């Protein structure tokens, strides 16, 4: 969704703490003031990428203390009061996968972490008690077990295959769900897309940073 | 009036405890913005309306009235 | 009452258009990157970058050729990166542009000349048509969405027992005033009697969970008594 | 960005609604997604 949000300075990295260096840079014009308009422009569209994926709804719904969803099990999904940062449990094992002096700093994102999660629970929390109501207007509450009945007709599956089958979906649903947890806890590989994001940047600021030991 | 935030020293503003929408970004969730004799406060954004659903296994809402809304989108 | 909300709708539009100004932001910014860029470019050509003057006569009305050569040298080799961070600039920024238009095109023909099931891609609710505007160097789509207004607390049951056999909808819910028990559509609360032409029957009572007990009216009874 | 615009394209057609789209959401017949956050991502649980 986003990447880390870098900021550069020249005079310190181009002329670091020196004067005779900094008056004969001032002889290239607006370089480094259109450079680091440059890198101002990345970093704020880097809050806007994540503005666009999750607030999306308007009000932050969340789920009845009964948890009576027909036979489905949300308990790996929904929010943990147990962290001080309320994560899932399929969460945390996410964030547990994905891992100076020259003027280089990283500026800290608009939506902190307990933020996101915050809004993916009313994401979440919204599309179990209405469905997709809460997309469109207001959010109207609807029981599960008949949510699914018209989630099956979605797709050309008379609703009363749902019913006369709901302990044989539901049993099939949290089964599915446990087997993400097995595969998160022990395949790294899994999370690559965003661990490359990662390296990229490091292994970009770093070879920045090996160019001051060059003769030139 | 010197407010320690998690994105570095904050000079000059008024911090509140009230939550209100995203005026002028600073970082790490605080926001600042000039209101009330009056000004700049900065405080924790908020994210919206706290908002329950009312679930249960026999109960639905069902629309009675509707309205026809017309949205603006600009695209370059 | 359909017509007479799309008539203010559109009216507010006006209003909104008229007092606003930001609503253009998306236009005004590509206007103001675009012009920002140009000046950038112009104002470079009065730096020396190195060479005794930003004026290029001066050097050659003060200067015989074997020394100009060289201080000519240093305003060529600035003024030359000057273009190539400028064009590379458009090049990235153009690109941006065109995912836009890519993006404007596809709402031109899936929300214009047809309607969208793709939620929240035509605007917020249920889409129902959009109408072009033009702009400078740019499109506005004003989107038309059906948007549930009002709702009331029913009980509600997935199927229904009348003669050990289980009723469903054909298209609807089964709602209950507290008293009796209707068939109605999703999206307009319009209560209906339980027929034998508003349900189908499939296996029998003891299978689907929440059944409830209630009288599906055969509408082909009375007719052949009398 | 065209990822994070891809990303919250699905979390419109694939979280608040259900798509008809043939494996925008998923190997099969699209039921429902949830969302999950992650370190500068976002990850769909897709039921089909
Ligand atoms: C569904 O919602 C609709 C609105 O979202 C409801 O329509 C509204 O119904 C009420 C009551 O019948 C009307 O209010 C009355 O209107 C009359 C005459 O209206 C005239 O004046 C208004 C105000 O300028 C104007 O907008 C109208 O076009 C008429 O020229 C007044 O004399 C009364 O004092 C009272 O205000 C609303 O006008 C009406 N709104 C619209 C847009 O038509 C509808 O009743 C709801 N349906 C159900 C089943 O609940
Ligand atoms: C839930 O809906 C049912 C179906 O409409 C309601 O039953 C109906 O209640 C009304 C109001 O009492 C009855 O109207 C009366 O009809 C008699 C003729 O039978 C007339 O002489 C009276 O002046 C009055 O208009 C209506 O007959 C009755 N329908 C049936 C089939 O019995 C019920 O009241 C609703 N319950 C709630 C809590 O809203
Ligand atoms: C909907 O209506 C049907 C029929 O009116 C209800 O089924 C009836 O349920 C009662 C008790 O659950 C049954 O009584 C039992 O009868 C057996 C002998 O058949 C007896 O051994 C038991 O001690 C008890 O008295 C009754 O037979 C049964 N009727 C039929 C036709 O199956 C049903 O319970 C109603 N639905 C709900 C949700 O209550
Ligand atoms: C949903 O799944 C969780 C995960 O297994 C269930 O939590 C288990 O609950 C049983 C009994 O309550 C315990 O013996 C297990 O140790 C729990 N496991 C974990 C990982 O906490 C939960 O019970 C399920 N939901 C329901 C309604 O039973
Ligand atoms: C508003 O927030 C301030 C802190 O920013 C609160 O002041 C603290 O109050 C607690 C009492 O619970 C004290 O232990 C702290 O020492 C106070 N902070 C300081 C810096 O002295 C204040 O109580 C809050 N008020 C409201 C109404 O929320
Ligand atoms: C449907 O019923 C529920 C509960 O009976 C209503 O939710 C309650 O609304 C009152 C005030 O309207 C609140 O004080 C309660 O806290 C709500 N309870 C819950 C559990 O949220 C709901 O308003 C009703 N719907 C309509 C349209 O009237
Ligand atoms: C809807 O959920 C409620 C949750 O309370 C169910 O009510 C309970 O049902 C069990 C057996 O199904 C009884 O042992 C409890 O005594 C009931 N509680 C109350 C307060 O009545 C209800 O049965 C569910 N609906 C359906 C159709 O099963």
């Amino acid at each position: 969704v986003s990447m880390t949000k870098t900021s550069v300075d020249c005079t310190m990295y181009i002329c670091g703490d020196s004067t005779e260096c900094s008056n004969l840079l001032l002889q290239y014009g607006s370089f480094c003031t259109q450079l680091n308009r440059a890198l101002t422009g990345i970093a704020v569209e880097q809050d806007k990428n994540t503005q666009e994926v999750f607030a999306q709804v308007k009000q932050i719904y969340k789920t009845p203390p009964i948890k009576d969803f027909g036979g489905f099990n949300f308990s790996q999904i929904l929010p943990d009061p147990s962290k001080p940062s309320k994560r899932s449990f399929i969460e945390d094992l996410l964030f547990n996968k994905v891992t100076k002096f020259n003027g280089l700093t990283v500026l800290p994102p608009l939506l902190t972490d307990e933020m996101i999660a915050q809004y993916t629970s009313a994401l979440l929390a919204g599309t179990i008690t209405s469905g997709w109501t809460f997309g469109a207007g207001a959010a109207l509450q609807i029981p599960f077990a008949m949510q699914m009945a018209y989630r099956f007709n979605g797709i050309g599956v008379t609703q009363n295959v749902l019913y006369e089958n709901q302990k044989l979906i539901a049993n099939q649903f949290n089964s599915a769900i446990g087997k993400i947890q097995d595969s998160l806890s022990s395949t790294a590989s899994a999370l690559g897309k965003l661990q490359d994001v990662v390296n990229q940047n490091a292994q970009a600021l770093n070879t920045l940073v090996k160019q001051l030991s060059s003769n030139f | 009036n010197v407010f320690q935030t998690r994105a570095g020293c904050l000079i000059g503003a008024e911090h509140v405890n009230n939550s209100y929408e995203c005026d002028i970004p600073i970082g790490a969730g605080i926001c600042a913005s000039y209101q009330t004799s009056q000004s700049i406060i900065a405080y924790t954004m908020s994210l919206g309306a706290e908002n329950s659903v009312a679930y249960s296994n026999n109960s639905i809402a069902i629309p009675t009235n509707f309205t026809i809304s017309v949205t603006t989108e600009i695209l370059p | 009452l359909i017509a007479n909300q799309f008539n203010s709708a559109i009216g507010k539009i006006q209003d909104s258009l008229s007092s606003t100004a930001s609503a253009l932001g998306k236009l005004q910014d590509v206007v103001n990157q675009n012009a920002q860029a140009l000046n950038t470019l112009v104002k470079q050509l009065s730096s020396n970058f190195g060479a005794i003057s930003s004026v290029l006569n001066d050097i050659l009305s003060r200067l015989d050729p074997p020394e100009a050569e060289v201080q000519i040298d240093r305003l060529i080799t600035g003024r030359l990166q000057s273009l190539q961070t400028y064009v590379t600039q458009q090049l990235i920024r153009a690109a941006e542009i065109r995912a836009s238009a890519n993006l404007a095109a596809t709402k031109m023909s899936e929300c214009v000349l047809g309607q969208s099931k793709r939620v929240d891609f035509c605007g917020k609710g249920y889409h129902l048509m959009s109408f072009p505007q033009s702009a400078p160097h740019g499109v506005v789509f004003l989107h038309v969405t059906y948007v549930p207004a009002q709702e009331k607390n029913f009980t509600t049951a997935p199927a229904i027992c009348h003669d050990g056999k289980a009723h469903f909808p054909r298209e609807g819910v089964f709602v209950s005033n507290g008293t009796h028990w209707f068939v109605t559509q999703r999206n307009f609360y319009e209560p209906q009697i339980i027929t034998t032409d508003n349900t189908f029957v499939s296996g029998n009572c003891d299978v689907v969970i929440g059944i409830v007990n209630n009288t599906v009216y055969d509408p082909l009874q009375p007719e052949l008594d009398s």
